């Protein structure tokens, strides 16, 4: 036998029901498309496992080992590096507890490996960048920050790998405040550089950085944050905290208000006194004092643990106190659904960027509407391989339409044109699967907005190609191909 | 404070009169902090004998405790 | 990605502060702020969670 | 809950909810706005001396 | 004089004062009172209620079912 | 609470009819209850006729009684 | 709980029939931790009239029934 | 604002509508939390435009639903 | 914290607090021994932080290598 | 208690306890819902800028 599967044939738990997710993927409203994307090694396949974590309830990381959810071929396995991207669909809470269809494509942070990355912005509507809080941005993600501008697609940054700051770096909150900032400047600066558009530019305030570290399960934004002091003592606001929290905004405890001046001599801001200064005395209490003033720390955060989560070793207590802390990952859903559009919201330029016919065609409107009515018309891009790798799938976003196995769909090429008709090709659908990294879930009624995998339309396609309706059809163009960065 | 009274009248005979008309005379089983009454083998009308049934927190008018 | 691990000799210096051989940051256009105090003064009994616990210990570094 | 804004001691007339009114000469108010009215003869003249008129069905007083 | 102590005056003494519902003439409970609840909870003491006179004893009205007891 | 729970149960288990303070009298699945009484019932038929609701939600100063 | 479950489901389409008879169905914009909520495209059938085809109507706790869609599972609020 | 709204007619007469439908026409002195306004010269017309003054009104909030 | 014990053959085999009991199996302990047994256990110990030292001397690139 | 914002300048009709009905530009409310629209039409008169309240508006909608 060929074993390159990490394959699972039986289907967790999910703790929701799957008839949840499937009325949630009716919709192309409360789905967003986002490609996860950075440097080389960032965190963000042990994020998506963070994701998994929350998520699937029996899937946990174990103590030794991080394990890498995403990267399933074995390859990646022995190099230990991610190599081929990977597509998630799951169901995610926000802090209102709103669900929302979360469409993740989980790319490796490698310039060689940037080409699944193209094919990832264009099924992806949404761009979420990992920096390295050590490290910051690199050559990698300044030319992602270059195809993202160039592909017209929104994107927020998540800074991950925050503990290097703390437990290796041993920063003082003002000067790890002064880093973060500067990160937060020079993102802005190659923003506008790049850009023309300044409209966007992102901050913590204005709901674009989110903070993360992906080994310990931490993910907040300044909302979230909020909310976890509104939790706490439910006289605040917690929009009003996110706003006052960050950029030197000193809290006046005389009159318990918030002024842009420092009151005092070596007055901190808001969000220093408020996220920095309580976080690096919970890691104070975690690595110095885990026997005598932990419970103390448990009981002031309102955490009740047993006695041999006390006597376990430090980072897996710490991950779990994190964990416990910080509840689960509503802060990026939040980041996702508010700044992240949806495929009906965000269908125009991605169709004027993708379609040679426009989207002043009158299929050109009908790709925008996002229609699950309408003609059947899709866009594959990636198409993998299977576990023996003898037979291939595709991999495609709906943009409109809904397919279903057996039904039959027409293939078109790049060199199709209304003269080319060589490129056609017609195959029905064995079976359609929704994504996951390690299982596929057979589905019959895929509507648009969604990401599915396709069996047995293999043969024809080259690279990327176009799905459309074999029988009624129009005057359909061809998207256009995957132009890569390197 | 009706705490109490509602303590006594939890698993005792009573009869209740609504502001709709709705006389229901049995046994209330538990009766909550906001006098969210249950009752068992209780006889309404405003209908018949119901048996077990609940009320709201105040839809009674008058509780004649029996 | 590689280990660049803060390793101290005394315990005179804090848990948290700034090595010299770590190089400066230098950082070098306006933030979105809102009214100061104008609006949402904070009410009573709302604190960081660990303002009265201490920053760090002398074990906080051995650890 | 507070008492009511008229301090109230003197000959006023209160209508209750549906308009049903009485008068007399005002006491003092109660946690749920309820005021004691003295020789509340209804004006609509039934007076019992030590009239508890509730200000939770109570809509107006008007001197 | 508040009306809470006015109740609780009445109640004390078990006077029979005309009570009627919240905005509602359609019954006329004159009796006794047996006590006052801290959320104005009245209770009855074989206080007949005129709509037909009918008393039946402990009888629990709630803070705002009365409007007008005199 | 206990009580509310144990109607909740009865209304997994049974068809439970809950007259609310609107004249609604519905006779089915009551799914959830709260401490305001926001009461959310799958697939009950409730007379205004029995007209059938796949979910009906609705709110303590509007709900009068219930019974199992 | 129901307040959750109605802004988890806050995007479907659903029926809110008031006290006042008005019956407002259609999708919802937003539902606030109060019954004052915002709805969008929502025919309010007026009592004993005809409907009005409303893109954004604001409801006072006035709102009493809340028919509800078929996108809530028996576990996705449990 | 609208506290300093209805702040800013204080010392002059305006209508109000009342919860049954009536139509009151004053000027007030002082006002409570619960909209319990203590008035003075106010023509309230009982829902049948016949308005009658009365002096010293101290009209709950029950009562008096808005402006007219 | 290493005063007393450092020289025994069972050395905290004595405390139910460290060890399960007599059988010597597991051993669990606090931060200021490990402290002051990583400052003496500085002769043997190496001064490494990753295996980014050891690029192509690692076992894989050994196995590649016979 | 939350819609202020996004009538803070379209004009919006609101029914009040009395049975009026009453279309104008709300340019203030209050926490508990009791919103100030000026320019008040009430269907025929003018209540000016008119102060409804949260219990008093059973039912609105956004007409402007
Ligand atoms: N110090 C530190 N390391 C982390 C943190 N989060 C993740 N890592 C480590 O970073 C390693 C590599 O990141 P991956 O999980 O593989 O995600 P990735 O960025 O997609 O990796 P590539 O595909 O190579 O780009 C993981 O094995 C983790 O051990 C963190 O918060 N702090
Ligand atoms: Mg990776």
């Amino acid at each position: 036998t060929k074993k390159f599967t990490l394959m699972e044939q039986t289907l967790p738990v999910t703790v929701y029901e799957m008839d949840f997710l499937a009325d949630l993927m009716d919709n192309s409203e409360l789905i967003r498309n986002v490609t996860l994307c950075g440097h080389l090694h960032h965190g963000k396949t042990c994020f998506v496992d963070c994701l998994i974590e929350q998520t699937h309830p029996e899937i946990r990381k174990r103590y030794d080992q991080d394990l890498c959810y995403t990267d399933i071929l074995f390859t990646e396995q022995e190099r230990g590096v991610g190599i081929k991207s990977t597509p998630v669909t799951v169901v995610l809470p926000d802090t209102k507890g709103k669900s929302y269809l979360f469409n993740i494509m989980d790319t490796p942070g490698h310039v060689n490996f940037s080409d699944e990355v193209t094919a990832g912005l264009r099924i992806s509507d949404g761009v979420v960048l990992f920096i390295d809080a050590a490290e910051g941005v690199m050559l990698n993600t300044e030319r992602l920050i270059k195809h993202a501008v160039q592909e017209r697609l929104a994107v927020t940054v998540c800074i991950n790998k925050i503990d290097r700051l703390i437990l290796e770096l041993k920063l003082p909150p003002t000067d790890a405040y002064y880093k973060l900032r500067h990160i937060v400047d020079e993102v802005n600066g190659l923003i506008s550089m790049y850009s023309t558009d300044e409209n966007l530019i992102l901050s913590p305030l204005l709901g674009n950085v989110c903070f993360s570290s992906s080994q310990y399960s931490i993910c907040f934004t300044l909302g979230s944050f909020a909310k976890i002091y509104a939790d706490t003592f439910g006289d605040i606001n917690y929009q009003e905290f996110a706003k006052r929290l960050w950029g030197d905004i000193y809290f006046n405890p005389k009159t318990r208000k918030f002024t842009k001046k420092a009151p005092t001599s070596s007055s901190q801001r808001s969000f220093v006194e408020f996220i920095l200064e309580p976080l690096y005395k919970i890691l104070a209490q975690v690595v110095g004092d885990v026997d005598t003033s932990l419970p103390r720390t448990l009981d002031e955060l309102g955490i009740h643990l047993t006695k041999e989560e006390l006597k376990l070793n430090i980072r897996p207590l710490l991950r779990l106190v994190c964990k416990k802390f910080f509840g689960e990952f509503t802060g990026f859903v939040d980041m996702c659904v508010q700044h992240i559009p949806s495929p009906k919201v965000g269908a125009k330029p991605k169709i004027e960027h993708t379609y040679t016919g426009g989207v002043d065609s009158d299929l050109g409107e009908a790709m925008s509407d996002c229609d699950p009515d309408g003609p059947l018309m899709c866009h594959t891009t990636k198409m993998y391989s299977t576990d023996d790798g003898v037979q291939f799938h595709a991999f495609g976003r709906v943009l409109s339409g809904t397919i279903h196995a057996g039904q039959p769909v027409k293939v078109l090429g790049e060199n199709y044109t209304l003269e080319d008709e060589e490129d056609s090709q017609i195959c029905t659908v064995g079976r359609l699967w929704i994504s996951v990294a390690r299982y596929h879930i057979e589905v019959n009624r895929v509507p648009a907005g969604n990401w599915v995998l396709i069996e047995g339309v293999d043969q024809p396609i080259v690279k990327t190609a176009t799905i459309t309706e074999p029988r009624g059809n129009e005057e359909a163009q061809i998207f256009r191909p995957l132009k890569f960065n390197t | 404070n009706p705490k109490p009274f509602l303590n006594g009248l939890t698993g005792k005979p009573v009869m209740v009169k609504l502001k709709w008309g709705m006389e229901y005379k049995g046994y209330l089983v538990s009766v909550d902090g906001y006098m969210n009454m249950q009752l068992a083998n209780t006889e309404e009308y405003i209908s018949g004998h119901l048996g077990e049934v609940l009320i709201r927190c105040n839809n009674v008018l008058y509780i004649r405790g029996v | 990605p590689n280990v660049v691990f803060i390793k101290t000799e005394d315990p005179d210096l804090p848990a948290f502060y700034f090595d010299p051989l770590i190089n400066p940051i230098s950082h070098r256009s306006q933030e979105p702020l809102p009214d100061d105090d104008e609006e949402f003064e904070l009410p009573e009994f709302v604190e960081p969670f660990l303002k009265d616990t201490p920053l760090y210990t002398d074990n906080t570094a051995n650890g | 809950a507070h008492p009511p804004e008229l301090k109230m001691d003197k000959k006023l007339s209160l209508k209750l909810n549906g308009g049903r009114h009485v008068q007399g000469i005002l006491r003092g108010f109660d946690p749920f706005m309820n005021l004691v009215i003295d020789e509340c003869v209804e004006m609509a003249q039934n007076n019992i001396g030590m009239v508890v008129i509730r200000g939770n069905s109570i809509i107006m007083l008007e001197a | 004089v508040q009306p809470i102590n006015l109740i609780f005056r009445y109640l004390q003494n078990r006077s029979r004062i005309q009570v009627w519902l919240y905005e509602q003439v359609n019954m006329r409970i004159e009796g006794c009172i047996i006590g006052f609840d801290e959320y104005m909870n009245l209770v009855l003491d074989d206080a007949e209620e005129i709509h037909s006179r009918k008393q039946l004893g402990r009888i629990m009205l709630k803070g705002d079912n009365i409007t007008l007891l005199q | 609470g206990p009580l509310s729970v144990l109607t909740q149960s009865v209304k997994n288990n049974t068809q439970v009819l809950i007259n609310c303070r609107n004249n609604k009298k519905l006779l089915g699945r009551v799914k959830a209850f709260d401490r305001h009484c926001n009461m959310v019932l799958e697939n009950v038929k409730e007379m205004w006729k029995d007209r059938y609701i796949s979910k009906m939600f609705l709110r303590g100063d509007s709900v009068i009684v219930v019974l199992r | 709980k129901l307040v959750r479950f109605l802004m988890k489901l806050s995007h479907e389409t659903v029926t809110i029939e008031l006290k006042n008879g008005t019956q407002v169905h259609g999708t919802i914009t937003g539902v606030d931790v109060s019954m004052n909520t915002h709805l969008k495209a929502v025919k309010m059938t007026l009592k004993n009239r005809e409907p009005v085809q409303l893109e954004t109507l604001s409801i006072g706790n006035n709102i009493r029934y809340f028919i509800l869609p078929d996108s809530l599972p028996l576990d996705t609020l449990l | 604002v609208p506290i300093k709204v209805l702040h800013e007619a204080e010392g002059h007469i305006v209508t109000c509508e009342t919860n049954t439908g009536e139509v009151y026409r004053g000027k007030l002195i002082e006002a409570e939390d619960n909209m319990n306004c203590q008035m003075s010269n106010i023509t309230v017309t009982y829902r049948d435009g016949r308005v009658a003054q009365l002096e010293q009104v101290y009209i709950r909030g029950s009562k008096i639903r808005f402006l007219i | 914290p290493v005063l007393d014990w450092f020289y025994d053959h069972q050395p905290l085999r004595d405390s139910r607090k460290y060890v399960n009991g007599s059988t010597y199996q597991r051993w669990q302990f606090t931060l200021p021994m490990m402290s002051t047994l990583y400052r003496l256990a500085n002769q043997l110990l190496t001064d490494l932080v990753d295996d980014n030292y050891f690029y192509l001397f690692d076992l894989k690139a050994f196995f590649t290598s016979k | 208690s939350s819609k202020m914002l996004q009538h803070i300048d379209y004009r919006m009709r609101c029914i009040l306890q009395d049975g009026r009905i009453f279309i104008g530009t709300f340019k203030a409310f209050d926490k508990h819902m009791n919103l100030i629209l000026c320019d008040c039409d009430e269907f025929k008169r003018v209540l000016g800028l008119v102060l409804l309240r949260g219990e008093n508006l059973v039912s609105m909608t956004v007409e402007g």
